[PDB]
């Protein structure tokens, strides 16, 4: 799988180093 | 519906009378963007749920 | 001046396949690696652009109309190209435009030139020292305000061998009366009078006459050892604009790379 | 106003705050100093022609004058209240000095008291239907002054003229100055006197005696375009010096933003201005004077949560910033 | 049959040049130095020769 006008990207809570490990 | 698309140009040039006129013009055309893109976004989080 | 030359034949308008030449940067603003589409006056993809040629018993100089544009672009060896003549009425009523370049400098004379039946600028004296020096094209010109001169630059007309490597392409067109011209010089492989590659034209100067055209025209390099000169060996071309819309591929660099007729 | 712990209250509209994350407010951060900047010129635009000229041109027989290369000094003609008619609807008149425009087109004639008033953009007129008239993307206003006891002689003064008929109607921005005739009834008078076809053009009978809609004004309008196309006369303006690493608010020539100014480090091309994004915003600025190009990355970002616990409990605060590295902060 | 709390009555003395230079939010002689109306300008003017 593959602009600064107001406009953000929040980070999501659970890593991708957590998601492997459940 | 504007004179320009630059709220610097319109205000760098036109006087306060009539200034008040054509950022109306311009709210009025960029609250209905956010209101479509927010509820675009809402119809597709129920999908993903 | 008064007498026409020798040369007047009636020619057949034969065309060719212009297939992708005529591209041009329509916008100041500078892109990288995007694609932007443009609503600007374009030459239109795979049209029939009109071959004209220039011989010591032929010599195709018409009166041709402004009206949709002109796409200007010829293949030389020696430069046999002297400039060009643009007007209205073709005399001393209104305003008139000049192009002649003395190989140093290229000047733009907007005056009310009285032209003659037919102008010509013919090269003389063989012996030494030609120079390519200005010389039956117009007799007087007054009452005018334009003046312009451009950069100093010096530019080759002798005689090379070889392949057609100097073609020269041009694109003149007033809107709003700012007369722009584009120029963009290529060498390329001549096989049978038509080119091939992909380059853009770059703009060269704008300035703002703001004068109602009509008709345009051209001069040519005569040579002799009115009725007495013969001309010389040149070959140009002439085409019209359509307002369509392109698409411009840019690469990372920042030129233009393709383009797709829509 | 004091701590965000009661900033928070003034949001959630309520005395006691559960836990949890709270969005209040943004960043602001502020600029210091202003950078101006406009290439060397120090010429004089010619404004003695114009308006202190002794006579003028014809409305018929129209000649546009171009001015360009110079300064231009609106702070003597404008403020001064010495002219009869001046209304501006386009451009605000109080701060042409520091907006920049390309070339100046200016007209100068005379009509009567009667005819300084039909010429407007989209209204007709006897001048708007034969002699002039201007379009709709016209940005500037007009001059006028009356003078009825200069340019009105006792027997006439018979230096000018004005057109009366016009067989077709006008575009923009052109000059009609054929002496066809006009044909106005069914028989072909053909260029010669007779009846139903009148000579269009007629000379002026100045006289200071006569009455105010037929006094003579010494007009002028003045056609230049705001913002469109890189500029060269503006009015006297001061210069201010290059400074870098800091986000300030710019005026290149009218490219006017917020942002950083770094190095530029891509390829450009000598008839390039300004680079533009896919988001069609401004990303380089070309100076005036100097052979450089900066580049250009915007501040003032990001958004601060409060994280707290219960009031019930304690009253110690925390707030996170978001997005936004802290060693500017 | 509405009323206000205060009329603010001032007199003052003009040409007739200056009749049309009197108006809210518009530039004139009279207003740059001696007497400009704001945005808020709520009443109307009495005038006689």
């Amino acid at each position: 799988v593959t602009k600064f006008n107001g406009l953000t990207v929040l980070p999501p809570l659970l890593t991708d180093e957590m998601i492997a490990q459940y | 519906g504007a004179i320009s698309s630059v709220l610097n140009d319109i205000l760098s040039r036109l006087d306060p009378p009539e200034a008040e006129v054509q950022i109306d013009r311009l709210i009025t055309g960029r609250l209905q963007s956010l209101q479509t893109y927010v509820t675009q976004q809402l119809i597709r989080a129920a999908e993903i749920r | 001046q008064c007498v026409n030359l020798r040369t007047r034949t009636q020619l057949p308008p034969a065309y060719t396949n212009s297939f992708t030449r005529g591209v041009y940067y329509p916008d100041k603003v500078f892109r990288s690696s995007v694609l932007h589409s443009t609503q600007d006056l374009f030459l239109p993809f795979f049209s029939n652009v009109t071959w004209f040629h220039a011989i010591h018993k032929r010599f195709d100089n018409p009166v041709l109309p402004f009206n949709d544009g002109v796409y200007f672009a010829s293949t030389e060896k020696s430069n046999i190209i002297r400039g060009w003549i643009f007007g209205t009425t073709l005399d001393s009523k209104t305003q008139s435009l000049l192009i002649v370049n003395n190989a140093t400098n290229v000047v733009i004379k907007v005056c009310e030139f009285q032209f003659c039946n037919d102008p010509f600028l013919g090269v003389y004296y063989h012996k030494n020292n030609k120079s390519w020096m200005e010389s039956g094209v117009y007799s007087s010109a007054n009452n005018c305000t334009f003046e312009y001169v451009s950069q100093p630059f010096l530019m080759d007309l002798e005689g090379k061998q070889g392949n057609f490597k100097n073609l020269r392409e041009f694109v003149f067109k007033n809107i709003d009366g700012y007369f722009k011209i584009y120029s963009k010089h290529t060498p390329i492989n001549l096989v049978r009078d038509l080119p091939q590659g992909f380059s853009a034209l770059e703009p060269l100067v704008d300035l703002p006459i703001g004068i109602n055209i009509t008709r345009f025209q051209t001069l040519l390099a005569l040579h002799r050892s009115s009725s007495g000169w013969t001309a010389g060996a040149a070959a140009y071309y002439v085409g019209y604009l359509q307002p369509r819309t392109f698409l411009l591929k840019y690469n990372e660099n920042g030129t233009i790379t393709d383009a797709v007729d829509c | 106003a004091l701590d965000p712990l009661s900033e928070t209250k003034c949001t959630l509209k309520s005395f006691t705050v559960e836990k949890g994350i709270y969005q209040t407010s943004n960043f602001r951060v502020q600029p210091t100093e202003s950078i101006v900047r406009f290439p060397n010129i120090t010429n004089l635009c010619p404004f003695g022609e114009v308006f202190n000229a002794t006579r003028f041109a014809s409305v018929y027989a129209w000649n546009r004058k171009r001015i360009s290369n110079c300064v231009a000094d609106y702070s003597v003609l404008y403020n001064s209240a010495s002219f009869s008619t001046f209304k501006c609807y386009g451009v605000s008149p109080t701060k042409l000095n520091d907006l920049c425009f390309t070339n100046v087109y200016a007209d100068s004639f005379v009509i009567r008291g009667d005819e300084v008033r039909q010429i407007a953009p989209g209204q007709t007129g006897k001048i708007a239907d034969y002699n002039y008239k201007l379009p709709d993307d016209f940005t500037g206003c007009v001059i006028a002054w009356n003078s009825n006891n200069l340019d009105s002689k006792v027997g006439g003064n018979y230096n000018y003229r004005y057109r009366l008929f016009r067989k077709s109607n006008l575009k923009p921005f052109e000059r009609d100055i054929s002496t066809e005739i006009y044909q106005a009834g069914s028989k072909p008078c053909n260029g010669v006197e007779g009846f139903n076809c009148y000579f269009p053009l007629q000379s002026y009978g100045f006289q200071p005696t006569n009455g105010v809609g037929y006094q003579p004004y010494r007009v002028v309008v003045l056609s230049f375009e705001l913002l469109h196309a890189p500029a060269t006369v503006c009015g006297p303006k001061k210069s201010t010096n290059l400074v870098k690493n800091k986000c300030v608010n710019f005026n290149f020539n009218g490219l006017t933003g917020t942002g950083v100014l770094t190095e530029s480090n891509k390829k450009f091309l000598p008839f390039q201005q300004f680079g533009r994004d896919i988001a069609d915003t401004t990303d380089a600025v070309r100076d005036p004077q100097t052979l450089e190009i900066l580049d250009i990355t915007p501040c003032s970002f990001g958004g601060v949560s409060v994280i707290t616990p219960g009031t019930n409990t304690s009253n110690q605060v925390a707030v996170l910033y978001q997005g936004v590295n802290c060693t500017e902060v």
